[PDB]
RNA sequence: UUCAAAUGAGAACUUUGAAGACUGAAGUGGGGAAAGGUUCCACGUCAACAGCAGUUGGACGUGGGUUAGUCGAUCCUAAGA
RNA sequence: AGCUUAUCACCCCGGAAUUGGUUUAUCCGGAGAUGGGGUCUUAUGGCUGGAAGAGGCCAGCACCUUUGCUGGCUCCGGUGC
RNA sequence: GUGAACAGCCUCUAGUUGAUAGAAUAAUGUAGAUAAGGGAAGUCGGCAAAAUAGAUCCGUAACUUCGGGAUAAGGAUUGGCUCUAAGGGUCGGGUAGUGAGGGCCUUGGUCAGACGUAGACGGCCUUGGUGUCGCUUGCUACAAUUAACGAUCAACUU
RNA sequence: GUGAUUUCGAUUAACGAGAUUCCCACUGUCCCUAUCUA
C-alpha cells in the first residue's frame, strides 16, 4: 500500500500537520480504500485516523524563575551583561517620575491645599529636578506650608 | 517494585520527541485487561459475561 | 442586516409588498444573572436589509406571532 | 461569600461490578483533599458525603472540578484503576466512573 | 539514523507504525512578483533518466483540474515615447 | 449597519502681574489666558444587529452498510519602558 | 527561554530526515585541540596560534582644531541563598442640622394581566426599611493649612 | 591651479583592511617533539 495520499486528506481534513496524524497499522487496506475526504471524515469519526496530541512545552521552570527573579534573585553583576541604560532607560525613569510629581502638584492644587503661586513655583522646581520622589514633595510642601504660616505670622 | 516500574515508565515515555496516544482514542483489550486485574486480585464472572 | 424596535414599524415592514419570508428564532439568555429566559428574534427579509426584532417577553412574543400576516411564510428556528 | 458548591460523583458503574471501593475514595478525599494549603483543614468549609452510589463534595472554599478529577485521578493510579476507569462529566458538575473502550477480541 | 510490519520476483532507499535526530519563526514553515508551462491531482507503469538502487518520481502512458460587478488587468498620468 | 465614542480645532460668558496655564521635550495668553459651559472630524474603541442557527470543545447513540441522530458547554477578568 | 538584542544555543506550531552504502581504523593529509622546562633562541619578516573580551564601581597620560584622545593605561567585583531599604496607581470628606427625589420597596394597603390546581412581570404611593440609618441637591457650622492618613490594586528595577 | 584647519616651504589634532622600528603580555615559531577527536 501506499498511503500518502491519504495521510494528506488525513492532515487536511482533522485540521493538523501531516506530522500529527496517525494511521493504524492494522487497518492498512481499509484506509487504502479511502480516496476521499468524506471516507477520510469517517474513518476518523470511527477512529482508523487519529489526531495525535500537541507535543509538550511546559513553562513550570519559566514560571518557577520569573517568581525567584520578582522574589529578588538571579539580579547579580555576573549575571548582568548589558548596560544599566540599555536594561532600563534613565529617560523612561524621569518621564514616569516628573509625570508623578505633575499629578500629585495638580491634585494638590486643585483640592487647595496649595495655591496658583505655590504651584508655580513647585512645578518649576519639578521640572527642575529639585524632587526626588513623591514623598520628598510632600514632605518639601509641608514645611513650605509651614515657612510661609511663620513668615506671615512674624509680619503680622 | 518501584524501581522496576521507574524502568517500565521509562522505556514507555518518550516526550522530548512526542506526545504519549490518549487511552481514550486508543482501545485495550480483554488480553490486556484480565492479566492485569488477576495480578491485582479482582474477580473476573463480570468481566467475562460482558 | 438592520435592527427595528418599534413594533409598529415592524409590522407595516412585514407588510411591505417585496417581504416574503420571516423567520422566528429562540434563545436561551440570563438576565442579570438571573434565572433563564426566552429571548425572541424575528427577522424578517426585505430585498436590500434584514430587519431583526429582538423581544424579551414570550407571552408578547407569542401574541406578536398570532398577529403576523398569513401569507408571510414563517421559517421557526 | 458562602455557596456551597456542590459536586457529585456516580461510581454506580465500577461498585456494581464490585471492584471499587466508595468507602476508600471518601477516605482519600478527606486524606488529601487541600484547603488552604495544606491536608487537614476541611472543617466547616468542605464536607464529603458518601451514599453507596454517589459521593458529595459540598464545599465553600475553592474548590473546582478540576481538581476533584485530579484527585479521582490521583487514586485511581495509586489504586492502579487507572488503565480501566475513566472519570467524565455528565452534565455541569456532576460526573462518573465509567470503563475505557475495549473491543471485543473474537 | 534505527526496529518491525505491509507491498512486491526482488526493499539500506516505497508505505505505515515505533524510536532517535534536525531546520528552530533573519526557518528545511506559510504566500506572492517575475520566470517556467502542466511541473498540479489520480490511476497505471519502470525501456531510458533522477551519476548506488528503486516497487519511488517534477520520469513514461492515460485522464481529470484553473468558475469573479467587488481580486488584478482594463481607466489615469510619470520619466519617456 | 444603527447608536455612541477624541486629541486637535472652533464658539459663548469673563477680563488676567503676586503673571498664570502647561509638555518627556517650553511653549501659550488684551490678536482675549486661567476658568465654566458648549460645537465639530469618527482614526479608534464600546453596545447591539449580522450571530450562533456558524465555528470550537466534550458526552451519550445505532450498525455488513455508499451512514445519520441526541444532548451539554462555548463564561468572567488582569497586566506591561 | 537565556540574553542589551531579528546574535549564538535549546524548545513549541509546521516541515524534513535528503546527500551511494557496508567493513576496518597504518602512516600521511585536512579540520579541531592539549602539553613539562624555557619563552622569539625560530623566520627575509612574531606569519599563524595564544593571550584580551560582558557588565558595575574606581581611575585615566602626552597631545588637541577644546569638539576629542578614551573602552586611553591601570585596579577591585560578578554564583547561590535569606533578608533590609527605596522607587507607584485608583478611590476615599464629614455629621450637628432641616425636608423632598431614584430603584426588586421584608412584612401590610386600593386599582389591576393573555396563554398552558398555578398565575410572574407589569401602568400608582410611603414619614419605613436594605431620636426614625440613607444614595441625591440648597445651605449655617474647623469644608484640607494632619488626606502629614486610610481602604484597595499591580509591575519589575535599584 | 591648489586641495581640511592652524601656526611658524615647514608644522598640525582626529581617522586609516596604508608603511617602518621597538616594548609588555602571550605563546608548540622554536629547543623538540608527543598525544587525542572527526
Amino acid at each position: 500500500a501506499n498511503l500518502r495520499t491519504q495521510k494528506r486528506l488525513a492532515a487536511s481534513v482533522v485540521g493538523v500537520g501531516k506530522r500529527k496524524v496517525w494511521l493504524d497499522p492494522n487497518e492498512t487496506s481499509e484506509i487504502a480504500q479511502a480516496n476521499s475526504r468524506n471516507a477520510i471524515r469517517k474513518l476518523v469519526k470511527n477512529g482508523t485516523i487519529v489526531k495525535k496530541a500537541v507535543t509538550v512545552h511546559s513553562k513550570s521552570r519559566t514560571r518557577a524563575h520569573a517568581q525567584s527573579k520578582r522574589e529578588g534573585r538571579h539580579s547579580g553583576y555576573g549575571k548582568r551583561k548589558g548596560t544599566r541604560e540599555a536594561r532600563l532607560p534613565s529617560q523612561v525613569v524621569w518621564i514616569r517620575r516628573l509625570r508623578v510629581l505633575r499629578r500629585l502638584l495638580a491634585k494638590y492644587r486643585d483640592a487647595g491645599k496649595i495655591d496658583k503661586h505655590l504651584y508655580h513655583v513647585l512645578y518649576k522646581e519639578s521640572k527642575g529636578n529639585a524632587f526626588k520622589h513623591k514623598r520628598a514633595l510632600v514632605e518639601h510642601i509641608i514645611q513650605a506650608k509651614a515657612d510661609a504660616q511663620r513668615e506671615k505670622a512674624l509680619n503680622e | 517494585r518501584q524501581k522496576t516500574m521507574i524502568a517500565e515508565a521509562r522505556n514507555r515515555k518518550s516526550l522530548k520527541n512526542k506526545a504519549i496516544m490518549p487511552r481514550s482514542k486508543l482501545t485495550k483489550s480483554f488480553g490486556k485487561m484480565e492479566e492485569h486485574m488477576s495480578t491485582l486480585g479482582h474477580d473476573m464472572s463480570a468481566l467475562q459475561d460482558k | 442586516a438592520r435592527e427595528i424596535t418599534d413594533i409598529k414599524q415592524f409590522l407595516e415592514l412585514t407588510r411591505r409588498a417585496d417581504v416574503k419570508t420571516a423567520t422566528v428564532k429562540i434563545n436561551k439568555k440570563l438576565n442579570k444573572a438571573g434565572k433563564p429566559f426566552r429571548q425572541t428574534k424575528f427577522k424578517v427579509r426585505g430585498s436590500s436589509s434584514l430587519y431583526t426584532l429582538v423581544i424579551n417577553d414570550a407571552g408578547k412574543a407569542k401574541k406578536l406571532i398570532q398577529s403576523l400576516p398569513p401569507t408571510l411564510k414563517v421559517n421557526r428556528l | 461569600q458562602k455557596i456551597a458548591k456542590t459536586f457529585t460523583v456516580d461510581v454506580s458503574s465500577p461498585t456494581e461490578n464490585g471492584v471499587f471501593d466508595p468507602a476508600s475514595y471518601a477516605k482519600y478525599l478527606i486524606d488529601h483533599i487541600k484547603v488552604e494549603g495544606a491536608v487537614g483543614n476541611l472543617g466547616n468549609a468542605v464536607t464529603v458525603t458518601e451514599d453507596g452510589t454517589v459521593v458529595t463534595v459540598v464545599s465553600t472554599a475553592k474548590f473546582s472540578g478540576k481538581y476533584l478529577k485530579y484527585l479521582t485521578k490521583k487514586y485511581l493510579k495509586k489504586n492502579q484503576l487507572r488503565d480501566w476507569i475513566r472519570f467524565v462529566s455528565t452534565k455541569t458538575n456532576e460526573y462518573r466512573l465509567a470503563f475505557y473502550q475495549v473491543t471485543p477480541e473474537e
